[PDB]
Formats: structure tokens, C-alpha cells, sequence
């Protein structure tokens, strides 16, 4: 009859208790202890300045209301003991669009210590919004920001804490590595506190430092280029007394030097200022029209 | 709120010393603590670090072996057990307790260790 | 490790005159710095947390400010009491600590 | 203890509430304050008409039922507390498709005063429809807006006005579009007719000029390049044909 | 007014987690197909629409009631009370029924505890298109459906007389294809959870060669 | 305090109903008066054969289960409510995908007079098929249909009206 | 009548019973067998790195609380008996898009045996992620994987 | 374009091959891009018919 027993201490633990109010709504801060570990980080679509990252995101807090004495220190319990418990309403404030993973069941954990500490597990894709500066593309850098922190808790209620050395709360699996045109150098974290119309929000903030790798544009777009720009100066060579060969060297490079002035923007989004590429395209149509 | 240490103690080189950091006011299992060295007239030294909720420990390279951390959960003390003891350890050690950003707010008294 | 370069070694201000600290971090430590006050014969006092930020109790001249590896801690109208070492930490990774500054008149 | 004097405070204010009913609900209507914290302008789309934004939706009304003298501070409770209270019913009627963000939960915000002041606040995503003019494009200066109206709650049920009637609105400035830049915004309150009554609606508009800078980089330069070339043609000697057919007929279809 | 104390009466008691005749015999379920429109036939996907009402009835001794109402009418408001066929589309690549305005769903019972379900179902089901012959290639590909987790010893599927109905064919988004017939099947096949009797529609549509000829010829 | 004599008025209403029964069961026709307002006529997919359409539709019809006296003329109730009644089924009969919005709040509506008299308003967007004949493209005009009905009551139980005349009621 | 019987007994079984506990919750793991059947791989994407299957996903494990010996049979319940029982939360790592087939109702199954065995199937379609390598295109070989964990 | 061929004089046959050649490339991308954004009907619009006696006149 343990299942018994367990069954009698679950059943204590949640009599009485409003999972509307915050442990220590009004004699203490609560401090929830955070930590992400990166399964893996997504694509990052220039078009759209965005990128993908899947993650299990950590939270820690202490709830005094959830102490209990049984034969074990930690409960180990199914993830919709959550839901009738109070839990933090961490939202990332760069996201657009998030899913709390639930196949084949809500991906989520939730133990509970014997001293009331809880730790509470969920794993979650997010697309968040990265600013990018293409001025230098495609021999740029970026660094792609993931925001989080609490809605409707503002500094005086809730505060978030990293769950080890701030170097160390950030983890990236070894093979978790989506990146195709990128490369991810290392990432950053920070603390802070952002003035809302609503109050001051701690804010956590994490940096993902990525470069582009240069290869993709090098063979689709420069060497092309440079290959018109010889195709054009070998018609240099040819004898003054053939005028249509050389008319059609000329014709022919510059609507291929078109062509490749089309094709080189449509993989960037529409900025309006020019990039490195765009000076080399540029080079290359006036040598061939020179 | 309180974090009370071990008196000084005299003691010959060679040997060893364990230094006791009693907490009263919290619970050692909510934070992580810390041991600091300051030798006279120099800067603090970062000895090791302990997690008592789980047990592991963090050293720093140049005291790695030298040095060991623990603590007693029961009691709410933490221990740093030196061996082999030369001169040059000579000095005042700190107990801290993290908080607040990782700021170690709290530090006891300090213990003066002399190797003669 | 990260190495905090502390500036400069020793200072003397008469009472009321503004000073300040300085500390250099080798490499990046965010927001993650903290600044102790220790007097003779004591134990150090936590000043300053995160970068800016007085730690209760703090009078209200200790301020701290700062970000990545430049910070600094001005101590506006310094008086009597203020004599002490001051030590520069960060906490980003495992902790390391500024050579520290004395602090005469 | 404070936790439980304030969870009989809340269990007192839950009792007996009826959801069914607003605020005053045979008496004068309930006024409503709008604000909006615009956190992004996603991506104006030419050929579905439409643009995308994303914003702090934040709603402050009163409510004499949910009134407590016994607790000084104001409780902000578990958002899930907001299905069991009156909201307005609020919508956008030229929104497409949108949704509330639902992670880690549902980003939504209640907060209670002792007077009876109810903050309920949402991050919300909405695809307005965007009808664009592009006799102009891409030299086009485009006025689309976001029309915010309740939906069941004639106009002596519910009164929507701007919380600050000024700074109701932040965070515009901040927007860095790629291929436009907020020239002006303006916010409008007015009162539409329906067959079932005349309902408050409140406008939120955005003046977008279009960047030309990636037109001239894109199809503007070609074109003249592309027409120098055909120049190109009479300096070459009037005897040659190939040549010249070769120039016309290449620059025709490029 | 007293239809309430019939539906009470029916109601009270009763286990939807149970089919009828749990332990007695197999459930006899007939079915009935009506075909709205059969969709565009992609080839990229390999994969074909198709808008049906689907009907099922079956008996349940335990809806029986004595009253001068003969048949009940109901929506869709009973049907999650009651015990349903757990009927799935076995070739489908996805599907939804439709909620606009409300459920598209019917329920009627009888005096004799015969009980029918109607609801109106989008269909995207896979066939697999050998493309020999294309664009002078025919096909007649199916839409198969059967109970998920109750066996032929628990739930037996019949075809009706007149079960699968067309409507027009003038109306529809066969744009490649023409509709020639089509035909009714049943079998059972064999899988990890035990013997299902499989019940199959196999539509015959012929390609037309009137674009792919002014496209490509 | 009118909050208590409504909420009574409310619990006596739906004290003994029974929403699987339309109203007038046992010896009438449920006759709903219906009524669409297009806030827009969305665009036109060639691709797909089919157009997108975002209408207010309103429908009415007369419940004597429904009957109160009280300070108020009229209920403007929430839209929770409506799921407690009866409601009728319309359907479209050509229908495609349609979704109903409920943002911020689902976007209905439910006003019910001392008569017994009820209103009920939806926003809806709806997709619809408009089998378009191509013969004189790009010269060609259609006539693309919007067909609704009542899935599971045939016309012996419920009829449908335009509530005002049928050249005003769209 | 045996109506009676299946229904008290499944009236029995369902009552006092803790969905919050895993079998043997304080006891020795619970041993969960896993079957798969793949009804078809649906989209092999470079341009996503990733593909697309449809598989029925089954489970099998021993709940001694779900034990019966008045009658025979197996028997299968309404699927929305799942709700009732506690069920492993089976996850696939690598997925990026998943859903439960739902018509004409949710594609799921649960079974029970008179010695406690529960047999719980359901019908999924996981896109899951696939990094390709594309050195040796179109002259390659992929190997992708499905990740299954609790 | 094509109709401009008659008046090129009869020694330039390269250039007339090429308005020839250039004309017809021309009216099959037309074709080709005004038949992709139809619905793939299988009967002939009526632009389908003004195409196709273009396409005739630059053949012809
Ligand atoms: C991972 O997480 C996912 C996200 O959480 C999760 O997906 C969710 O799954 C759940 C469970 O299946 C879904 O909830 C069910 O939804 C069914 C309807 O499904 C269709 O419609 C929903 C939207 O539902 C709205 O509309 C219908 C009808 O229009 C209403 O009935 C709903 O209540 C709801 O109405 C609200 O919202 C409207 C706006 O949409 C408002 O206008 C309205 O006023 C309300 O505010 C769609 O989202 C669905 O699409 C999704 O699912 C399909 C599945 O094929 C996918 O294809 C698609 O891509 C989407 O993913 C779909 O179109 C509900 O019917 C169901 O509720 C009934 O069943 C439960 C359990 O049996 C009952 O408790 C409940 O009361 C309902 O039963 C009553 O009503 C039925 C009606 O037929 C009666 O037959 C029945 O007898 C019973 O009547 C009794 O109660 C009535 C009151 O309810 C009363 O009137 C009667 O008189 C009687 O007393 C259930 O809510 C949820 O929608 C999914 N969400 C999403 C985003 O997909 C996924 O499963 C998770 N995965 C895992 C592995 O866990
Ligand atoms: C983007 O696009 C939107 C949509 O068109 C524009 O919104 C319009 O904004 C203008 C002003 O910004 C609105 O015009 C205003 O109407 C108010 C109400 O009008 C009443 O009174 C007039 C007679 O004065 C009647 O004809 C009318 O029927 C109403 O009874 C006026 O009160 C406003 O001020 C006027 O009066 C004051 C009096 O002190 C004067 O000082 C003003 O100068 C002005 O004359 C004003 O006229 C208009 O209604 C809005 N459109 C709609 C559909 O409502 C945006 O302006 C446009 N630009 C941007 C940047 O978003
Ligand atoms: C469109 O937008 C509308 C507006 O919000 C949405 O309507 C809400 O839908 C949710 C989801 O169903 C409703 O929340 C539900 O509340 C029900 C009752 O809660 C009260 O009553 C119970 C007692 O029965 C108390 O325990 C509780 O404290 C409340 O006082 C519950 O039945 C539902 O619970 C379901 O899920 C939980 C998840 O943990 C399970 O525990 C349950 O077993 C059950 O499965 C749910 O909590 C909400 O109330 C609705 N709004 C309003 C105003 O009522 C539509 O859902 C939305 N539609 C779409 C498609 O987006
Ligand atoms: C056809 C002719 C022969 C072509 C053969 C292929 C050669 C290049 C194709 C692969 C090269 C490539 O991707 O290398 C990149 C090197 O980047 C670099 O550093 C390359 C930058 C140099 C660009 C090319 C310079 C040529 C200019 C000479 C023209 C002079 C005019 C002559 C009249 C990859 O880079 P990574 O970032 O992926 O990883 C490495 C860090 N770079
Ligand atoms: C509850 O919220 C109200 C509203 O913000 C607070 O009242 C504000 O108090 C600040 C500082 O005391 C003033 O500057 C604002 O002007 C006040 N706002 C209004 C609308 O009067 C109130 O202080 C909060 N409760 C507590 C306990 O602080
Ligand atoms: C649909 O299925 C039914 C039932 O299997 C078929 O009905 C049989 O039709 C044949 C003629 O082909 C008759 O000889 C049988 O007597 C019918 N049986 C019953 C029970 O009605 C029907 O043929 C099928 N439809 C087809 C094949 O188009
Ligand atoms: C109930 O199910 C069990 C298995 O889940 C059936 O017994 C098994 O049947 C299979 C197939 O014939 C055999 O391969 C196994 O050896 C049998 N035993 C076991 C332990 O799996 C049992 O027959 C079913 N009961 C009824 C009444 O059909
Ligand atoms: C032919 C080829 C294959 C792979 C990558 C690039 C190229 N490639 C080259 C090598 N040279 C060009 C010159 C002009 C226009 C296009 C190309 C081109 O596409
Ligand atoms: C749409 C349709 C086409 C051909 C034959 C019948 C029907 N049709 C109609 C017209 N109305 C219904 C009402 C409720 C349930 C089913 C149907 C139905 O199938």
C-alpha cells in the first residue's frame, strides 16, 4: 500500500493551497533559479531575422507551502501535478513564436525536495527575433539575443537567478548544431532590469555569437563574377577586323553580369544600404562595361 | 544572517587543519559557500567552493588536492580540511555565503592560520 | 582564469573631494561585479552588486557603474569613515578578486 | 498569516461572482482604458495585403464587486484567475489570424487594486489587413491601421477611450522596419452603427514610407545600364548587322 | 417536456466506455458514404481530397425506450455522452472535420435502440501514383477505414446496398481526371494488435490529355 | 444591488432547460430569422477555385423557455452563455475551412428579450468553393455561391428566413 | 449479465485510482515495451533537413493496479478511458512537429489484460529532424533516426 | 519584333535567323508564363487562343 501512503501525503500536500498566490506573496521575494540546456540551435533565416532554438528550460523555487516527510526526499511526479501548483510565468521577450512540446505527453518534469524546493523542467522550441546588420554581408557577425523573464511579476515579486555560474547556466549539446550557414563561436550571459509601463522586470538575457561562413557566396556569386570579368577582358585579344565577336563578348557579359545582379539579392532580405557583395557586383559590371 | 567560524589556531608545518563555518539564520542547502585566502597586505584568493544541496565542489587550480570542502547539512556548517601545510599559508581565512547576483553578501569573522 | 586589473594601487583624497575606482576585467564578465569595502582587522562588506546596484545598508555616495570589462566605483564626497581597502570581483565564472586599493587622505 | 488572510480575501472576492454579468450591469456603462506597447512590426507583405504586429494589449476598467479593504498592496494573481472574472470583449476587426503567446503560459496579466481597478493585460500577435495603393509603388506612402471595437457591448454598455489619450501608444519609435520607416502614427476614438446597435472603437494608425534605396540597387540601375548599352549600338559602323541585331535583340530581352 | 425524461432515463447508468454487447458478440456496424467532391489530385504528394458525409449505424440495447416518439433527432450535443465507433481513415494523410457554426454532427435514435451518426469529413488520402504511362496513365486508388483499437472479434463493418453515393461530378476539382465509377471492398488484414476488418472505396479516374498536350507536346 | 435580482433571474432561467431540445419541440417549427453583414469580400483564389468571405451572421429565433420580467428590456449577455441555450446548427453547405474568432474573447454575441425573443451574432471567415468556368478567361465573370443550412434538423423541425426583405438581408 | 460484471469491474478498477503515481511508484522500474509500425515516410527535405513519417506508435507495460480475474477477456475501453490512466511520457527528442491523428475521433487505443498488462497505441506523424550530409551529392548516403525517450 | 525582319535587306541572313530564333524563344516563355498562372483547366482559355495564333504569326 505505499501507493497508498503516497497517495495520502500528495493528497495533504495540496489540501488547502491556492495556486494563485506566489510563495511568499507578501513577506518575501521569490527567487527562481534558472538554467538552459540547447538540444540543439536551429536555423537562422536571414529573410526573416529570425532563429530557431530548441532548449530544456530549468526552473528552481522554494515553496514552504510543499514540505513533506515520507520514505523518499524527492517526488518524482507526473507532469500535471504542475498545473495544480503554483509555477513562474517566464516568457522569452524576444520570441515571435514558441511551442511547449506535448507528444506523446506535455514534455515536462516536476520534483519536489522534501525541504519544498521544486524543480521544474520543460522542453520548448522558440523562434526568436535577431537584429541583423548586413553592411558587412556576407562577411559578417551577429549576435543573436534570447530574452526571457517574468510577465506580470515585476522586480519586487519575482527575481530570476542563474542556477550555476552564470558561465556555466548556458549549455549547447556537442551534436546539437543545426547551423548550415553559420557558425557558432560561443555564447554570453547577462542580468538585468528593463522599465516596462507595467513596473521594473528583471530581464535574463543570453548572446549567441554566429558567423556566416563565406563558402556558399564565394562559389555562387564571386567566382561567377570574376569569370565574367576575365570573359570580358579576353575579347582584349581578339583581332580589330572581327567586330561582331567581340559585340557579342560584350553583350553577352553584360547580361550575364545582369543576371548575376539579379540573383545575388534574392537570398538577402530588402535592405536598403549596400552590402560588400553588392560593391563587388557593382566592380565587376563596371569593369565589364568599361 | 549569521555566519560564525572556528578561532585561531596555531599549528607546525607538515600538518593539517580543518576550519568549521557555522551558519545560523539560513539553511547551507539554499546557497553555495565560500572560502577565501588573504594573506597579509595582498589581495582575497579564491580557495574553493561547495553546493550543499547536492554535495559537488569547485576548487581553484593552485589549491586543487591542497585543499578540501565540506559540510554537514544536520548542523549547517561547512568544513575546509588544509593538508600538508607549508609557510607560505599563513594567513586569514573567510567563509562567504553567495547571494543576490552572486555577490557573497554575508562573510564570517575569519580564522587566522599560522604554520611555525 | 579572468584576471581584474584593479587602478590604481593606492589613493589619497582629503574629506569631501570625489574619487574613483577603477577595475579592468581580462575578458568578458557582463554585469557580473561586485565591489567589498574592507576595514583593518575586518571582514568585507559587500558594497556593490551586479554592476550597479547599493547593497542595503550602503550610504547613498557609494555608486557603482559599468559593463563587458570596464567598471568603476565613485565615491562621491568622501568622508572619514571611508578609509579602508577596496576590492573589485567578478562573478561571472568562478570568482576572482582585484589586487585591491588603499585608501588614505 | 498574510498568505492566508490574503487567500480568504480572494476566496470572499470569488464568491458569488457572477461572470454572466459586467460591471454595473443595469446602471452606466463600464469605461475601459486602452494602452499598447508595439513591440514589433514584422513583415508587410505586398501580396497578401497585410502586415504583422506584436504588442503589449493592456485593458484597465473597474469593478466594484472585486473591491478589498483588509490587504494595502495590490494582488497580482495566477493569470488563470482571469477565466473566472469579467473581461471586455475586445477584438480587432480587421485582424486575419492571431493568437495569445502561450509560453512558458499563457502571456497574459491580471492585477487587482483595492479600489477595484482591474489591469488585464496580453501579448498578442495580429495579421491586420493592410489594403495598399501601389500607383505609386515602390515610391508609395502606405495607411493602415488597427481597428479595436467591442464586439457584443453597445455603446451604453462600454466606453473605450486612450489611457494617457497621448503616450497610450510606446515604442514606435524603436520599430526598425527594412524596407519602411514610421513617418506618424495617430490614435482616433469614434462610434460605429451597425444594424444591432453603435459600438466604441478606438483606431491605431501608421504612416509608412518605402525605402527606394534597394529598388535603385535592384532594378532601377540595371534598366539604365541595360539602356546605355543599347546606346552602345550607334557607334558601331552602320555596315555590320550581326552585331547591332545582336545589341538590340539582347538588350530587348534582357 | 417528457423527451427530457427519456434522455434522462437513457442517460443514467450508462458507460460510454464500454461498446455494446461487450462480451456477448461483435458490434455490426453498417456505413454509408455520401461523396460531395473529390478534390485535386496532386501527384507531387501523391495524395488526392475527398469531402464525404459518413454515416454509421449500429444497435444499442442499452438506448432502448418505450414512448410515442418513435426517433429522437438530436445534434451533435449527445454524441460525446454515448458510446461512438472509433472509425479512422487508414490511408489518410490528414483530415479534420468541420465546427462551423457548430459540430457538423447528427445523432439520431430509434424506438428499438437502433442508433445513426452522420458527420461531414475532409479527407487528404495518400494513394500512391505509378507514373508509367503518364500523361497517359490511370488510376483507381482507395479510401480505407476501419476501427483503431477494436478487433473483428469486436467490431464487424457492412457495406449497405446502396452505400457509396455521388453527387454531380460537374461541380468537382478534377482538373487532370475525369470520375469513371468506382467500386466497394471489405477484407481483413493482420497487425501487431490483432485481426481488423478493413473496409475499402476505390474510385477510378482516368488522366485527360488536354493540358499536358498545348503544355508540353 | 442589481447584481443579486439578475443573477437570480439568470439561474431561474436556466433552472430546468434542456439545450438538446430545440424550442417548440413538441408542436411548432423552429423558424430562424437570418441575416449576414460581409465586413469584407476577401480575395479570390483562381489557384483554388474558392474566395474568402468575413461576414457578421446573425440569426434569431423565439424561445418561450426564455421568458422573463424584469428592470431590463433586454439581456446583453456574454458570450458564454450562449453555450447554456439552445442554438441552431447552420452549416455551409460549401464550405471549405472557415474558422471562428476568438480573440480576445470569442467574438459572439447573445441578446435575449423579455419575449423570448433571441439574437445571435458570430464573426466568421469563411472559405467557399466557386466552381468558376474558364471558357472566356481573362473576359470572364461568376457568380460564386454561399450556401447554409441546418445539418440534422430537416424542414418538418427547423426553417430558415431572411429577417428583413431578401434584397436587404445581405 | 456480463454487461454487469465488465462494468462493475471496470467501475472497481477505476476507482481510488492515482493518476499522479507510476506503477510500482516507490518499487523497481517499471518496464515499458515499445512497437512500432511505419505506415509511410512522407517528405525526405534537404531544404529543411529533416522527413516526415506516419507510424503506429504502441507501448506496453504491467499495472498491477489494473487487475482482473472475474472475467476472461481482454478488454478494449473508449479511448477516452487515457485520460484516467497514467500513461510513461514517451517524448521524441529530434522532433519539430508532431501531432495524434483525430478523426473521426483521436487515434488512440487502450487495452487491458487480466494480469495487469496495459497496451496503449497511439497514430503519429513526427517531422524530425535529419542533418544531411551533402559532401557526396546526389551520390550520398543519409542516415536519420528517430530519438525516443523518457 | 518579328514583322521588323521583312524590312532587314536579303544579305543579312544571320540577322533575320536570329529576330526569327529570338521571336520564337519569346512566345514559348510567353506561353509557358501565361499558362502558369491558371489552374491547370484542360480546355483553352481564350488566352490560350491569342497565344497560340501569335505564336503563328512569328512562325509564319
Ligand atoms: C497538445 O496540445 C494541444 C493544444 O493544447 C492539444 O490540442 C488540443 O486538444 C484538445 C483535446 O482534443 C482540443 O480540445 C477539444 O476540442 C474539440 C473541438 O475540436 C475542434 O475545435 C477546436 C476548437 O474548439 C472550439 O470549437 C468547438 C466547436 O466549435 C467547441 O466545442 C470548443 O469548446 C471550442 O469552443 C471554444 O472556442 C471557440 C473558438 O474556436 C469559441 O467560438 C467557443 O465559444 C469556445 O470558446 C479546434 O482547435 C480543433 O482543431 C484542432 O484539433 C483538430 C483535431 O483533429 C486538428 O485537426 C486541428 O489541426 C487542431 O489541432 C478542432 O477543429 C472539442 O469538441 C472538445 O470538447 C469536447 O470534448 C471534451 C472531451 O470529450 C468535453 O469535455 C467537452 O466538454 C466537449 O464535449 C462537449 O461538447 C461536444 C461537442 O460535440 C459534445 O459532443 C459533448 O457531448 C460535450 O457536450 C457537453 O458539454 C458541452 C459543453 O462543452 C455542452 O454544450 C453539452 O450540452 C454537454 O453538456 C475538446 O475541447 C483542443 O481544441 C486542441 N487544441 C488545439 C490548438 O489543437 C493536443 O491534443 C495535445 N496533444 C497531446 C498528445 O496531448
Ligand atoms: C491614416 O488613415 C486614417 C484613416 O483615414 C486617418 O484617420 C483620420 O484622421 C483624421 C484626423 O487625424 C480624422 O478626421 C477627424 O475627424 C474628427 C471627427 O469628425 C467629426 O467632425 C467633422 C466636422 O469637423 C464631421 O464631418 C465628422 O462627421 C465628425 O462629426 C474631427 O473632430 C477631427 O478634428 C477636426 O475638427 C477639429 C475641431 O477643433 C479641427 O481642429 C481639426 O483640424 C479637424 O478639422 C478630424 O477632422 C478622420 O476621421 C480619420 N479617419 C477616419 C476614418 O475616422 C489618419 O489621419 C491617416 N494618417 C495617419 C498618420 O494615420
Ligand atoms: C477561445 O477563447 C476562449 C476565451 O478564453 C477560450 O475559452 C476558454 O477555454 C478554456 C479551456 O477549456 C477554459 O478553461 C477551462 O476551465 C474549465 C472550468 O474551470 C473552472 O471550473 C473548474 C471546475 O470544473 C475549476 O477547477 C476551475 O478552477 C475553474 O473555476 C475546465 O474544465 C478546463 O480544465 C481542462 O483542462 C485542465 C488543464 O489542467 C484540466 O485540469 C481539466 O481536467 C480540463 O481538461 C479549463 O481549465 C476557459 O474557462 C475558457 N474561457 C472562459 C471565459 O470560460 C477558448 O478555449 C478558446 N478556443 C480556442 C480554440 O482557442
Ligand atoms: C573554376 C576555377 C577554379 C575554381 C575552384 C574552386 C575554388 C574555390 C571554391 C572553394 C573555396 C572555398 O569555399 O573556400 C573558402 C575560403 O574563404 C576564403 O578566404 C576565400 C576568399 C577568396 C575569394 C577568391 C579570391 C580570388 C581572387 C583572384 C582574382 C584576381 C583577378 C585575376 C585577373 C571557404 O571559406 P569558409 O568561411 O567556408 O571556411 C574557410 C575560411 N575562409
Ligand atoms: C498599487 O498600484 C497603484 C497604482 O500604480 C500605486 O499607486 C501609485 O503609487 C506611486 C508611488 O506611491 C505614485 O507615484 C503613483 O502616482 C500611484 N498611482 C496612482 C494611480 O495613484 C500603489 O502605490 C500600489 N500599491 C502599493 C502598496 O504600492
Ligand atoms: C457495395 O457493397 C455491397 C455490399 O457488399 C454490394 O452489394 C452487393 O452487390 C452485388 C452486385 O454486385 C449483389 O449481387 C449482392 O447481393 C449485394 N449484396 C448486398 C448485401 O447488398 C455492392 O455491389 C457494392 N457496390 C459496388 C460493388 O459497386
Ligand atoms: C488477450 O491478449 C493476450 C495477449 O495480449 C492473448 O494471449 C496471447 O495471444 C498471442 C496471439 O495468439 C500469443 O502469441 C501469446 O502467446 C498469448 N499469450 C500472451 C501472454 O501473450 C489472449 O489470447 C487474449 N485473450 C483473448 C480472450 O483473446
Ligand atoms: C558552373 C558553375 C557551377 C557551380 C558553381 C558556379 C558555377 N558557375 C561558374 C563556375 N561560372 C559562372 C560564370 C558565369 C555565370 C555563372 C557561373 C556559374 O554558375
Ligand atoms: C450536401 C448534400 C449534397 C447531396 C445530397 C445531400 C446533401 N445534404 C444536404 C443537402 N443536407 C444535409 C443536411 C444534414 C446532413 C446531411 C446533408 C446532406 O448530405
Amino acid at each position: 500500500d505505499n501507493t497508498t501512503v503516497f497517495t495520502r501525503i500528495l493528497d495533504r500536500l495540496l489540501d488547502g493551497y491556492d495556486n494563485r498566490l506566489r510563495p511568499g506573496l507578501g513577506e518575501r521575494v521569490t527567487e527562481v533559479k534558472t538554467d538552459i540546456f540547447v538540444t540543439s540551435f536551429g536555423p537562422v533565416s536571414d529573410h526573416d531575422m529570425e532563429y530557431t532554438i530548441d532548449v530544456f528550460f530549468r526552473q528552481s523555487w522554494k515553496d514552504e507551502r510543499l514540505k513533506f516527510k515520507g520514505p523518499m526526499t524527492v517526488l518524482r511526479l507526473n507532469n500535471l501535478m504542475a498545473s495544480k501548483i503554483w509555477t513562474p510565468d517566464t516568457f522569452f521577450h524576444n520570441g515571435k513564436k514558441s511551442v511547449a512540446h506535448n507528444m506523446t505527453m506535455p514534455n515536462k518534469l516536476l520534483r519536489i525536495t522534501e525541504d519544498g524546493t521544486l524543480l521544474y523542467t520543460m522542453r520548448l522550441t522558440v523562434r526568436a527575433e535577431c537584429p541583423m546588420h548586413l553592411e558587412d554581408f556576407p562577411m559578417d557577425a551577429h549576435a543573436c539575443p534570447l530574452k526571457f523573464g517574468s510577465y506580470a511579476y515585476t522586480r519586487a515579486e519575482v527575481v530570476y537567478e542563474w542556477t550555476r555560474e552564470p558561465a556555466r547556466s548556458v549549455v549547447v549539446a556537442e551534436d546539437g548544431s543545426r547551423l548550415n550557414q553559420y557558425d557558432l563561436l560561443g555564447q554570453t550571459v547577462d542580468s538585468g532590469i528593463v522599465q516596462s509601463s507595467t513596473g521594473e522586470y528583471v530581464v535574463m538575457t543570453t548572446h549567441f555569437h554566429l558567423k556566416r561562413k563565406i563558402g556558399y557566396f564565394v562559389i555562387q556569386t564571386y567566382l561567377p563574377c570574376i569569370m565574367t570579368v576575365i570573359l570580358s577582358q579576353v575579347s582584349f585579344w581578339l583581332n580589330r577586323e572581327s567586330v561582331p565577336a567581340r559585340t557579342v563578348f560584350g553583350v553577352t557579359t553584360v547580361l550575364t553580369m545582369t543576371t548575376l545582379s539579379i540573383s545575388a539579392r534574392n537570398s538577402l532580405p530588402k535592405v536598403a544600404y549596400a552590402t560588400a557583395m553588392d560593391w563587388f557586383i557593382a566592380v565587376c559590371y563596371a569593369f565589364v562595361f568599361s | 544572517v549569521q555566519l560564525q567560524q572556528s578561532g585561531a589556531e596555531l599549528v607546525k608545518p607538515g600538518a593539517s587543519v580543518k576550519l568549521s563555518c557555522t551558519a545560523s539564520g539560513f539553511n547551507i542547502k539554499d546557497t553555495y559557500m565560500y572560502w577565501v585566502k588573504q594573506r597579509p597586505e595582498q589581495g582575497l584568493e579564491w580557495i574553493g567552493r561547495i553546493d550543499p544541496a547536492n554535495g559537488d565542489t569547485k576548487y581553484d587550480p593552485k589549491f586543487q588536492g591542497k585543499a578540501t570542502i565540506t559540510t554537514d547539512t544536520f548542523s549547517n556548517t561547512a568544513y575546509l580540511q588544509l593538508s600538508s601545510l607549508t609557510s607560505e599559508d599563513t594567513a586569514v581565512y573567510y567563509c562567504a555565503r553567495k547571494g543576490l547576483r552572486w555577490a557573497m553578501d554575508y562573510w564570517g569573522q575569519g580564522t587566522s592560520v599560522t604554520v611555525s | 582564469n579572468i584576471v581584474m586589473t584593479q587602478s590604481p594601487k593606492s589613493m589619497s583624497m582629503s574629506v569631501g573631494e570625489r574619487v574613483t575606482l577603477s577595475c579592468k576585467a581580462s575578458e568578458y564578465v557582463g554585469t557580473y561585479v561586485s565591489w567589498y569595502q574592507q576595514k583593518p582587522e575586518q571582514s568585507p562588506k559587500l558594497l556593490i552588486y551586479g554592476a550597479s546596484n547599493r547593497y542595503t545598508g550602503v550610504p547613498d555616495r557609494f555608486t557603482g557603474s559599468g559593463s563587458a570589462t570596464d567598471f568603476t566605483l565613485t565615491i562621491g564626497s568622501v568622508q572619514a569613515e571611508d578609509l579602508a581597502d577596496y576590492h573589485c570581483g567578478q562573478s561571472y565564472s568562478y570568482p576572482t578578486f582585484g589586487a585591491g586599493t588603499k585608501l588614505e587622505l | 498569516s498574510n498568505m492566508s488572510l490574503v487567500k480568504e480575501t480572494v476566496d470572499r472576492l470569488l464568491k458569488g461572482y457572477d461572470i454572466r454579468l459586467r460591471p454595473d450591469f443595469g446602471g452606466p456603462p463600464v469605461a475601459v482604458g486602452m494602452n499598447i506597447d508595439i513591440a514589433s512590426i514584422d513583415m508587410v507583405s505586398e501580396v497578401n495585403m497585410d502586415y504583422t504586429l506584436t504588442m503589449y494589449f493592456q485593458q484597465a476598467w473597474r469593478d466594484k464587486r472585486l473591491s478589498y479593504n483588509v490587504i494595502p498592496l495590490n494582488l497580482t494573481l495566477d493569470n488563470r484567475v482571469a477565466d473566472q472574472l469579467w473581461v471586455p470583449d475586445t477584438y480587432f476587426l480587421n485582424d486575419k489570424k492571431s493568437f495569445v503567446h502561450g509560453v512558458t503560459v499563457k502571456n497574459r496579466m491580471i492585477r487587482l487594486h483595492p479600489d477595484g481597478t482591474v489591469l488585464y493585460g496580453l501579448r498578442i500577435t495580429t495579421t491586420a489587413a493592410c489594403m495598399m495603393d501601389l500607383r505609386r509603388y515602390p515610391l508609395d506612402e502606405q495607411n493602415c491601421t488597427l481597428e479595436i471595437e467591442s464586439y457584443g457591448y453597445t455603446t451604453d454598455d462600454i466606453e473605450f477611450y486612450w489611457r494617457g489619450d497621448d503616450n497610450a501608444v510606446t515604442g514606435v519609435t524603436k520599430i526598425e522596419l527594412p524596407q519602411f520607416s514610421i513617418v506618424d502614427y495617430k490614435l482616433i476614438t469614434k462610434k460605429v452603427v451597425f444594424s444591432t446597435g453603435s459600438y466604441p472603437r478606438l483606431s491605431l494608425s501608421f504612416k509608412l514610407k518605402r525605402n527606394i534605396g534597394y529598388f535603385i540597387l535592384q532594378t532601377y540601375m540595371p534598366s539604365i545600364l541595360i539602356t546605355i548599352l543599347s546606346w552602345v549600338s550607334f557607334w558601331i559602323n552602320y555596315d555590320a548587322s550581326a552585331a547591332r541585331v545582336a545589341l538590340g535583340i539582347t538588350t530587348v530581352l534582357t | 417536456g417528457d423527451v427530457t425524461v427519456i434522455l434522462n432515463n437513457l442517460l443514467e447508468g450508462y458507460d460510454n466506455k464500454l461498446r455494446p454487447d461487450i462480451g456477448v458478440k461483435p458490434t455490426l456496424i453498417h456505413t454509408d458514404m455520401y461523396v460531395n467532391s473529390i478534390g485535386p489530385v496532386n501527384a507531387i504528394n501523391m495524395e488526392y481530397t475527398i469531402d464525404i458525409f459518413f454515416a454509421q449505424t449500429w444497435y444499442d440495447r442499452r438506448l432502448k425506450f418505450n414512448s410515442t416518439i418513435k426517433v429522437l433527432r438530436l445534434n451533435s450535443n449527445m454524441v460525446g455522452k454515448i458510446w461512438i465507433p472509433d472509425t479512422f481513415f487508414r490511408n489518410s494523410k490528414k483530415a479534420d472535420a468541420h465546427w462551423i457554426t457548430t459540430p457538423n454532427r447528427m445523432l439520431r435514435i430509434w424506438n428499438d435502440g437502433r442508433v445513426l451518426y452522420t458527420l461531414r469529413l475532409t479527407i487528404d488520402a495518400e494513394c500512391q501514383l505509378q507514373l508509367h504511362n503518364f500523361p497517359m496513365d490511370e488510376h483507381s486508388c482507395p479510401l480505407e477505414f476501419s476501427s483503431y483499437g477494436y478487433p473483428r472479434e469486436e467490431i464487424v463493418y457492412q457495406w449497405k446496398r446502396s452505400s457509396v453515393e455521388v453527387g454531380d461530378t460537374r461541380s468537382w476539382r478534377l482538373y487532370q481526371f475525369s470520375f469513371v465509377g468506382l467500386r466497394n471492398t471489405t477484407e481483413v488484414v493482420k497487425t501487431t494488435s490483432g485481426d481488423y476488418v478493413v473496409m475499402s472505396v476505390y474510385f477510378d479516374l482516368s488522366r485527360r490529355m488536354g493540358y499536358f498536350t498545348i503544355q508540353t507536346y
